[PDB]
């Protein structure tokens, strides 16, 4: 059949582009995603440097297939996660993420902090305590929303809200 | 960027919130399901809608409701004042009423045609949808889920610094080739029993 044949060579070389096409899209999307994480991490070390005083360098981001490591570099040994101290820990979780909006957008005039503290914890509630003045106070502005009452003393303004009788209320503070 | 006053009436617990930011670090302190983190999805609609914020159903604000639901958010980027008001009757009225001015001396100035459409365009133009969430809206969360597993992060990761589209393009393309081959095959085994 005539007609039969040729679409089928049309089929062929249509099969060449939409395969050589989704190559580059291949290609694009690794280096999107190399790049980035790199400018990420060089952000995320020196952000972490100063949450620890030096303590820590340099921190590591690589990317592989489905999943991207975070190294931080002691006694220039890289070493993983689970090797910093609970505090260090969300230091570096925090420290990588800003990292991010930095890269992101440049700069952090503004930034919204929807509860990073699990359950008034003491361990990391110190750490951010400290974090937060030595460095976040820093930013223009910060809207950090928490349940943990002890944040209430380093935070500029306090404005306590309270489900009071079904309607929610807004008391101030400071 | 920064917000001076976020205005909420008539959404979920809200039904007459009032919040005057400041400058420094604001905390936000109450009990669980206290209306916190409802405040915050207000103004983050009151600020994008018509597009999606988290996973907060459209109706949420549309219908929900004998009264009107009402956003007004007042905010100033690059030494400007703007101000948004999203306001939706419900019932046999059924209505959007969408408005952004800027502050020009003492009176409030439209900034764009008071339609929905177009303000949501003026706002791509003053604060893209793209950076705000994710670069000044920490989401909850996701700090830890980088301080757990390596692909929890690949998650945020992807989210985040936004390398979602990429992907699902390839995704189509890649089904568009899968669609091809088949169709081959087919064209082959037919031209095989004909001739």
């Amino acid at each position: 059949r005539e007609r039969v044949k040729k679409e089928i060579k049309d089929l062929e070389k249509a099969k060449d582009f939409t395969e050589e096409l989704i190559e580059k899209v291949k290609k694009y999307k690794a280096l999107a995603r190399e790049a980035a994480l790199s400018k990420i991490g060089e952000l995320a070390s020196e952000i972490f440097a100063e949450f620890t005083e030096g303590k820590y360098s340099e921190v590591v981001v690589r990317a592989e297939e489905n999943k991207v490591r975070l190294f931080v570099v002691w006694e220039g040994k890289e070493r993983p996660l689970t090797f910093l101290s609970g505090g260090e820990r969300i230091a570096l979780g925090l420290a990588f993420r800003l990292a991010m909006s930095l890269y992101l957008a440049g700069e952090i005039s503004l930034l919204i902090l929807d509860e990073p503290t699990p359950y008034l914890d003491e361990e990391r509630r110190r750490k951010l305590i400290t974090i937060m003045e030595r460095y976040l106070k820093k930013i223009p502005q910060v809207i950090l929303v928490s349940h943990d009452e002890e944040l209430k003393d380093a935070a500029d303004h306090v404005i306590r809200i309270s489900l009071e009788n079904g309607s929610s209320k807004v008391e101030v503070v400071s | 960027m920064k917000l001076e006053r976020v205005t909420v009436k008539n959404f979920r617990s809200h039904s007459d919130t009032v919040v005057e930011f400041k400058e420094g670090i604001n905390l936000i302190i109450g009990q669980n399901g206290s209306g916190k983190s409802s405040l915050l999805d207000a103004i983050l609609v009151g600020l994008y809608w018509p597009l999606r914020i988290k996973d907060i159903k459209k109706d949420e604000f549309t219908k929900v409701g004998a009264r009107d639901t009402y956003i007004d958010l007042i905010f100033e980027k690059d030494g400007t004042k703007y101000r948004i008001t999203r306001r939706f009757l419900k019932g046999y009225s059924s209505g959007e009423i969408h408005a952004m001015k800027r502050l020009v001396g003492n009176e409030w100035k439209h900034v764009t045609e008071p339609s929905s459409k177009a303000i949501s365009a003026f706002m791509e133009k003053l604060i893209p949808y793209n950076i705000f969430l994710n670069a000044i809206y920490i989401r909850q969360g996701q700090i830890d889920a980088i301080l757990e597993s390596d692909e929890a992060r690949e998650k945020v990761v992807r989210e985040v610094l936004n390398l979602d589209k990429f992907e699902t393009a390839y995704k189509k393309l890649s089904e568009l080739k899968k669609t091809i081959n088949n169709r081959i095959k087919e064209y082959r085994d037919i031209l095989a029993r004909t001739e």
